[PDB]
């Protein structure tokens, strides 16, 4: 049902990608009891649009945990690396 | 914010 992937998004310039969610991010469109982070929108053009989609819980990107984060602490980490972030997702297949 | 772009 719930799987762990792995995908990589190389920025170009950045990861196209939206994120809800964290401690203190007022929820999420998908599983309001979770304080995760969750992947909102994915530009269809965009660096995330083949490996991504609305509803994956990110759950560690380049090896930092997103398990209780805060939502302005996930958005600056994913906005600080430089070029390429490895996420983990969780993903209803 | 609710949903922030990255």
């Amino acid at each position: 049902s719930s799987m762990e992937i792995r995908v990589r998004v190389e920025k170009d310039p950045e990861l196209g990608f939206s994120i809800s969610g964290g401690v203190g991010g007022r929820g999420n469109p998908f599983r309001p009891d979770d304080d995760g982070i969750f992947v909102t929108r994915v530009q269809p053009e965009g660096p995330a649009s083949k490996l991504l989609q609305p509803g994956d819980k990110i759950i560690q990107a380049n090896g930092y945990s997103f398990i209780n984060i805060e939502h302005g602490q996930a958005v600056s980490l994913l906005k600080t690396f430089q070029n390429t972030v490895e996420l983990i997702i969780v993903r209803e297949v | 914010g609710y949903e922030t772009w990255v």
